[PDB]
């Protein structure tokens, strides 16, 4: 049986959104790439490269036109006609906006392909910016973090294959089974800041008995997602407050890559 | 004769361009280009110090943790702070166990490929293909029924008509030389290093809060609170669970990856003696034990014109001689300012001009020490190894050299471990002996937790006036990776961060001196220019991750 | 005439004390009794009929699920509530999963220890064990590599010293009759099968919320929270993680669970010409997939004399006949009321004695239908799918019998299966049925979740006066279970299970008449009258429960 | 090496108390038989039956007095001088006083031995009692739940072997890390309580938005437990409430089998 194309492109990217999918369990990056879909174009996993490579990517966006889900991560510099990232010889603005004439659906995963995120913070040396902002006449879903649970883009792509289209979106087109909540509406520590039992440093008494991390900095308060929840990995109990670090707010523009790890969060 | 370009280089991390000049079937010379860079250097300018770690870890996420760890290293030199040994042992832990996921995929997802006709396993016998690792390795995975069903699983892709990725691949190549048996147990040993390198990374998760991007770091220690008694907190059910995904990793490390190691070096012998980079190699020592930020269980060292017998020791992240070599110039990468810069002192001002061989021709830097190129990665960690008589390094390479021994009745000298395969056993011997690291490290927090001490971490306190200067050394996957803050009004002034793709991948320098990748492929052999597999074999080698080199 | 007790009797569910008379090395005359009594059935009443379900699944944490799930099952007969189609698919990928995990549990850890001599294991070739299975399993865990580590495991315990839960057992007896090389291929797979029912449990847990002991059940449906788009519900993601622990389940049924069945059938084929433990047999139709509590996956049937082509099918949870024939007697057992009772008149009053031969010597009440003696469970389960004519089961047996003969040159009659081994030949083919049952279920809820269908609850009323009466049916991993609630003036006023292994294993009748654990044992040969473990052998095949026979 | 003996005895028990340890993880079952412990007896899992185990256990207590940690699950029953639960034609009381007195630690797993649990509810038929209330002499270490997740179990034996005394406990004698904290002041639903955000019924539209389920009988304000944090199988994101149904309440005397499932809790 024939599997749904994906065609992965990489911009100003880490890799971590590609990293993400190791420690995937449901699926697995092996059941993925075997069972779930076709990935078609991926540089990281690729046996061909160079012109072989690019061959095959020309001859999936021709065999696949309309059919295809298009994954970006990492920002797109638009800075001096794209040059501060050339794939073959091009902008890779100019790969980005050719493979989305024929996708079905596009995903912007990550932070960075999301928002701009942290290639986009500071003076942006690079006119970094979202996949959306590149693709202004297309619906781009959002799957942001740095990088998300995979889960986060891997349940948007299932629910797009089993129920033929995207997943119900907030108004950032951010999938609502990840992102439809503030963390802090959903934080398992709310109990300590209620009762005014904060840490005030990492190792100190309130610290040790796992008390909130609001004074620490946690941006929770101000940032959508399901790190509280979902968590991470797999393993039950893994999240950065869970561990005893604040949320650093990566998913949320203007939080994450802009804000002081220590910088206190507005309450809403 | 003819000028080739490889663009992309697909299976490594980032975005590279390799070109070559061929002459008489051979490479006659080489360009290496970093075409991405997001100036995460000027991102980080003018930020809190403290700040610094979680946007900087951001340069790469297949080496994840290491940018966060030099980072809160460099502020910690900076600043005079001496590290909780619990935050050291902590640290060492994940830095073990990331490397571990790290050396596992890279032998397997990215450069299996390259020595690995997929084609040609449909071909093979499982049970033949069983018989051959009889009294090889005692791997419990090797039957006939798992490789019938890897068989089956390539059968049932090929049939789809949809080989994705695996298409267009460099199947029946004739610098393919594995036997069908040999091709399929590698593809089954594949998907097997795909269950490993998902435990090591549950090992990284329940320490770091996630991965990719581990969040437990702080300048002055770590954010994870030690309480045995403590619900929510790092108790001793937290760290049983950790010790759980620890004791996974070993048995497909011995048995599959340093075994796979051994027979590709068997298969492909002619590869012992070619993509030599350079005759100098640098490490740094490497997880630190005592109160100090020193006692480290890796050593670390500077090889000269390859002379093991000479080379000099570096015992110390503080040591003047190692800070004192490193510069970085850009006489033929797209910044304005040429002249070799020592980091403190260092400008990363973009001046993209475009391609030109005689001119800048890449977003890499070009790094030296005291004036010369430098390889840096498994292959300099081995040989520094080797040169400081460490005993369990001897006896992790002498385990390799036994079997390629065994299946080839040839031995293998420390001179053919200056080349393209001595750069893959490097890594492997260093994914081995990080096993060890795991358990002692491990070891090490109980004891010292039950000896009543839960510190985790020293608030730092950042002069307000005054320029202070620091520098955050890591034994990163790819090799010596260094960040160099300074501080002036309380505030980061300067952030350069020298990585190891830097070193290895780095154009030609201010005295037009050729980096690793570059020397490397002069001599390679290229069977068919339209599919110069023999060149992509080399540049794997090296672990290219590009992120890394241009930041 | 010799008398021996065994007590405890171990590698089961509870407290059993087994008496037999032995004539000439033959086992003439049996006696169970259950030893532990809580009063379960009065502990719960006076109670709103929706707290039921909570208490009384403490009946038993082997059966976990069953009691609970009977409990709602009974609470909404007596209500007239047509459960939620969303809520079957729930409630029967639970029970489906939990009783993988129950069959896998019963054949490794407590019943293989009766037919494999660990002992023996030590001096096996494992080459040899692994050559054995070559043509019979496509187990990928069958290696001589698995096979030695799994020997050096067993070798360094016994080196230890400590055999713990391993010591003083039947190693040499003379109804030991595996060789060497089959024991230790038995304790490797006693080792994976742990890994396989982890796996199933871990399907329960995310529907149940926890296992032991699910607490995502209500009167009126499930707690479950359907909703695909939402944060911190069942949503795609978590139906994605259950499916991918389901689709783990298969390969370690179909190919080491299902063939060492058949081999330990093939091994010890006097064992289907003993323990028959009686000529009638009951099962009920099991896992709902209508709206209004009916059409059955599974199906029941009550066998009189063996007859199954004269059997009468049950295809509803409402059958006036079934409700009508159960009655239970205490006139052997330690209450005062003896006379045979229909449950919903049914009372548990202790009346403790002590033990008697011909007096009462259990805690455990008689059940009857229609005044007979009646096995319920696996081979009961398996017997009335034969009877049904269902090609599933039909196939499932007749790959079993394939390779008994393969092993035999031998073929199995239905005649054959009225026995010890016929009972575990029973679980397993149930075991590898109900894999299906979670594929069909899963995709069962996918499809109606994606036709809008999210209800999940029906909430009850129930009336503040009047007497109302209801029973719920469940084909639990022993076999058939029912609870049966009396509401009066809106609590409930009387509550009365009656469980599959208070069939089997309950003392003599109303009419002296012997139920199936005292009736399987008439006959068995026992070597040594200090060691019965022939009488553990068949007693073990019922899979006893003794919380679940007397709660 | 020798491995530390542990004897367990089963008194009014569902057996539920040792499945537990057949979801554990760290260690598994087969890890904690074979490398942590030398389990030297438990009916369950005992190759040995009848006169073989019975003189197994005599041996061991012999064997290994003074050493050996005593495990329980289920009530005791004291009505009619000990003859709701006999084994090998003895009270089971008998059994356990006999192995308490040899014992170097003893543990009450589950709330049956913890504080009677179930078996001791209602009109409580046999007079089920506490391990404690049996061994009135000794200092008996409390894990309730039923079952309690299985680590909480193995960290309290794991604290005992590694560092030579049992953990940290609260004045029920259960161990602080497991029991130290109320659900409801460590709860991810905490939020929604707050903000007057309840289920009213399963299946409503705030139950199918994860909202708090005090309204529906929730006792997390009254039970201690790790249960939100720790939750349950190591999976993920597994617990009652989490799966959408109240905390009953299991661990705690007077909450868990006495009070209804819709019954409110009272709040601190
Ligand atoms: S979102 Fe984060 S992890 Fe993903 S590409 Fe950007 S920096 Fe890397
Ligand atoms: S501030 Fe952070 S730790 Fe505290 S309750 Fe809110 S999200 Fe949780
Ligand atoms: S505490 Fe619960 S699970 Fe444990 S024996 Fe008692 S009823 Fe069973
Ligand atoms: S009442 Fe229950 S669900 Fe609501 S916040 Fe408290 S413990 Fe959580
Ligand atoms: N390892 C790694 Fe990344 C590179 N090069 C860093 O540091
Ligand atoms: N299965 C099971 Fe337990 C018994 N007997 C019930 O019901
Ligand atoms: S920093 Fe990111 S990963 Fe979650 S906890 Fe905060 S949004
Ligand atoms: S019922 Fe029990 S298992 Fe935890 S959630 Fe409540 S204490
Ligand atoms: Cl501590
Ligand atoms: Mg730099
Ligand atoms: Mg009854
Ligand atoms: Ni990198
Ligand atoms: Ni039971």
């Amino acid at each position: 049986p024939q599997r749904p194309p994906v065609i992965w492109i990489g911009a100003q990217e880490c890799t971590g959104c590609t990293e993400s999918l190791l420690r995937a369990t449901h699926p697995t990056v092996e059941n993925l790439v075997l069972e779930t879909i076709s990935l078609e174009y991926h540089e990281v996993l690729s046996a061909a490269f160079g012109h072989q490579v690019e061959e095959n990517k020309h001859n999936a966006l021709e065999k696949y036109k309309g059919q295809y889900v298009l994954v970006v991560d990492g920002s797109i510099p638009l800075k001096d006609n794209g040059i501060y990232c050339m794939v073959a010889g091009e902008p890779i603005v100019d790969h980005i906006r050719k493979a989305a004439e024929g996708a079905a659906a596009i995903i912007a995963i990550g932070s960075c392909s999301a928002w701009g995120g942290v290639a986009a913070a500071g003076v942006n040396p690079t006119g970094a910016v979202s996949l959306q902002e590149v693709l202004p006449g297309k619906t781009v879903i959002n799957i942001p973090g740095c990088p998300p649970n995979p889960h986060n883009f891997l349940a948007t792509v299932a629910h797009i294959i089993t129920y033929g289209k995207p997943p119900k979106l907030d108004d950032k087109n951010r999938p609502t089974f990840a992102y439809g909540r503030l963390i802090h509406e959903h934080c398992e520590r709310r109990p300590h800041f209620d009762a005014g039992r904060f840490a005030k440093e990492f190792g100190d008494e309130g610290h040790r008995e796992g008390w909130c991390l609001y004074h620490l900095g946690c941006k929770g308060p101000e940032t959508y997602g399901n790190c509280s929840t979902l968590q991470f990995c797999d393993v039950g109990g893994v999240w950065p407050v869970a561990i005893g670090h604040p949320c650093y707010g990566c998913n949320e523009e203007g939080i994450g890559f802009h804000k002081g790890i220590h910088q206190l969060a507005n309450v809403e | 004769s003819q000028r080739i370009t490889i663009d992309p280089v697909t299976r490594i991390e980032g975005h590279l361009r390799i070109d070559c000049e061929i002459e008489n079937g051979v490479v006659s010379k080489a360009w290496a280009s970093g075409t991405m860079w997001r100036g995460m250097e000027e991102i980080v300018k003018n930020r809190d110090p403290r700040d610094a770690w979680m946007i900087v870890q951001r340069i790469c996420g297949v080496c994840t943790t290491t940018h966060a760890l030099s980072s809160v290293r460099a502020a910690e030199s900076a600043l005079n702070i001496d590290v909780p040994v619990n935050a050291q042992y902590i640290r060492n832990i994940i830095l073990a166990a990331h490397t571990t996921h790290d050396h596992i995929v890279h032998f397997y997802q990215l450069s299996a490929l390259d020595w690995v006709d997929i084609t040609s396993a449909l071909q093979a016998d499982p049970t033949k293909a069983s018989e051959m690792l009889k009294g090889v390795s005692t791997w419990h995975l090797n039957s006939p029924e798992e490789f019938t069903k890897v068989q089956n699983k390539i059968k049932d892709l090929v049939a789809s008509g949809q080989l994705g990725i695996f298409a267009n691949g460099y199947w029946g190549h004739p610098a393919m030389k594995l036997p069908p048996e040999v091709n399929l147990i590698a593809v089954a040993h594949y998907l097997q290093a795909l269950e490993c390198q998902r435990d090591a990374n549950r090992v990284v998760a329940l320490l770091g809060g996630k991965t990719p991007h581990i969040q437990n770091l702080a300048v002055g220690g770590v954010a994870n609170p030690i309480n045995l008694d403590g619900l929510g907190v790092l108790n001793l059910e937290r760290l049983m669970y950790i010790k759980s995904f620890i004791d996974k990793l070993s048995d497909f490390v011995e048995q599959v990856y340093k075994v796979d190691t051994a027979v590709i070096a068997a298969f492909y012998p002619e590869w012992l003696t070619r993509g030599k980079g350079a005759v100098n190699y640098l490490s740094v020592p490497e997880f630190p034990t005592d109160s100090k930020n020193g006692s480290f269980l890796f050593p670390g060292g500077y090889i000269e014109n390859a002379d093991l017998s000479s080379y000099r020791p570096i015992t110390s992240h503080s040591d003047e001689y190692l800070i004192k070599g490193i510069q970085e110039s850009a006489k033929h990468s797209w910044y304005k300012d040429e002249a070799p810069q020592a980091p403190w002192e260092g400008t990363t001002i973009p001046a993209y001009d475009g391609w030109s061989d005689d001119g800048k021709y890449s977003w890499v830097k070009s790094p030296t020490f005291y004036g010369k190129t430098v390889e840096v990665g498994p292959l300099a960690n081995m040989l520094v190894k080797l040169a400081a008589g460490r005993e369990s390094t001897q006896n992790k390479l002498n385990e390799i050299v036994a079997i390629y021994q065994k299946l080839t009745g040839n031995t293998l000298e420390v001179a053919q471990l200056h080349s393209t395969l001595g750069r893959i056993i490097g890594r492997t011997v260093h994914c081995c002996e990080l096993q060890d690291i795991l358990q002692n490290q491990y070891s090490a927090l109980i004891t010292n937790i039950g000896k009543g001490d839960h510190t985790t971490f020293v608030k730092p306190n950042i002069p307000a006036t005054g320029e202070f200067k620091g520098v955050g050394f890591l034994e990163a996957p790819k090799g010596m990776l260094s960040h160099w803050m300074v501080i002036k009004d309380g505030i980061i002034s300067n952030y350069q961060a020298v990585v190891p793709s830097t070193w290895n991948s780095g154009p030609r320098n201010f005295n037009d001196d050729v980096g690793p990748y570059e020397q490397s492929l002069v001599g390679t052999p290229v069977a068919d220019p339209n599919k110069p597999l023999e060149v992509v074999r080399t540049i794997h080698s090296f672990d290219p991750c590009m992120a890394c080199a241009v930041h």
